[PDB]
């Protein structure tokens, strides 16, 4: 919710 | 404790947001939809729905002064926000009334002008005045001594779309169709007795969650009213499915909430629908089986990706279920509470 992560 | 609000830069003013007012809730939605968190490359931005914000921001015990907005004086445009909600937090040997700080956001035009520092000091002041002197929050920014550090993992449900919008990429020697085949899921869940959570399930879900959380070092402590709030299904906000055994007793449950992201620059795809692993409790269904059915249900509901952190027991199923690690790191912080750091697998708290 605090970080918009995507696939590494 | 200071009794007057902290001074804002000239031309700006405090305004507590009445989220029960549809217009004001849409004002907050618009602020976050245009200025909240983006990925490192500014391709996606969170798109918390208005109904989600109302769910996240008015749990049992919410206070209106803790929905802390800033407006331009002349135009009344909303340009800043921060929130606190009460929560009973277990941290190692101690259970204490804290607040959860969330949704810190300053309009893009107002950044680097030292507004966020004031928002933080003001919410601190408003929480102090209620007698609460600790807080828990998360952030991507590395501040000193996080109590824990989790990493995001992602399970591709609609791999073609993810690759097309560059949320994902083709692995070495892989192709679009072969990636679609690799991430293919069954079309119906396999666990006998799996069904959406109902009102009658509130006490057993509460009891299951309370006993299951005890093994971690940082967890919520929820009343039955908080369980009802956080888990009772609401379409496009929160999904909870219980496993009812052959004698009619709920033994496990899974939950995930709905948080899509705007896709800024793609000719055809405008939104990325993501599901976020919430709390999952197993006592008779293997957790692997439980989460496999979570992926199936999310796929059925049109989600493009299933997101999870490496916290609690999640590492026991992430790779087996073809989650890929993400580029995002999430730090957990406790305000005014020193204690030893812990590995992700001892973190048992999920915020919205
Ligand atoms: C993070 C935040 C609030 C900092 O605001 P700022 O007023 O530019 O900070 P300043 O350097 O002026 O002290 C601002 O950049 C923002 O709104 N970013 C998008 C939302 C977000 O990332 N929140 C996470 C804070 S942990
Ligand atoms: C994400 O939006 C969280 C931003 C966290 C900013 C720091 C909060 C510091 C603690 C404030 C409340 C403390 C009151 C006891």
């Amino acid at each position: 919710g605090k970080v918009l992560s995507k696939i590494f | 404790i200071r009794q007057e609000p902290y001074t804002l830069p000239q031309g700006f003013t405090w305004d507590a947001l009445d989220l029960g007012d549809r217009g004001v809730l849409k004002e907050l939605y618009t602020l976050l939809n245009e200025n909240y968190v983006e990925d490192d490359d500014n391709m996606f931005r969170f798109d918390y729905s208005p109904e989600f914000l109302l769910w996240a921001l008015r749990p049992p015990g919410w206070l209106p002064q803790w929905h802390c907005g800033v407006r331009v004086v002349s135009s009344r445009k909303l340009v800043g926000f921060i929130s606190a909600i009460p929560a009973n937090i277990h941290i190692y040997d101690t259970e204490k009334k804290m607040v959860e700080i969330n949704f810190l956001c300053v309009h893009k035009k107002l950044r680097s002008k030292r507004v966020a520092p004031v928002l933080i000091r003001e919410i601190t002041r408003r929480v102090h005045l209620e007698g609460i002197f600790q807080a828990v929050y998360t952030a991507g920014v590395v501040l000193p001594k996080p109590v824990g550090t989790c990493r995001y993992w992602h399970r591709s449900l609609n791999p073609r779309k993810l690759i097309e919008v560059k949320f994902s990429h083709l692995s070495r020697n892989m192709t679009m169709q072969r990636t679609m085949k690799l991430y293919r899921l069954p079309e119906t869940p396999k666990t006998a007795g799996l069904r959406p959570m109902e009102t009658k399930d509130i006490p057993v879900v509460h009891q299951l969650l309370t006993r299951y959380l005890k093994q971690f070092h940082l967890t919520p402590v929820m009343s039955q009213e908080e369980v009802e709030h956080w888990f009772y299904p609401q379409e496009n906000i929160i999904d909870t499915f219980v496993v009812e055994n052959a004698n009619g007793e709920v033994t496990d449950f899974l939950s995930f909430y709905t948080l899509p992201s705007t896709i800024m620059n793609h000719p055809t795809h405008k939104s990325l629908k993501a599901a976020y692993s919430f709390y999952n409790v197993h006592t008779q269904t293997p957790l692997l089986d439980l989460m496999s059915d979570a992926l199936v249900l999310a796929k059925m509901k049109g989600f493009d990706v299933f997101n999870a952190l490496d916290l609690m027991e999640n590492k026991t199923f992430l790779e087996k279920l073809k989650f890929g690690i993400g580029d995002g790191n999430l730090q957990y912080y406790l305000y005014n509470w020193k204690c030893p750091s812990m590995g992700a697998e001892k973190v048992g708290l999920v915020l919205q």
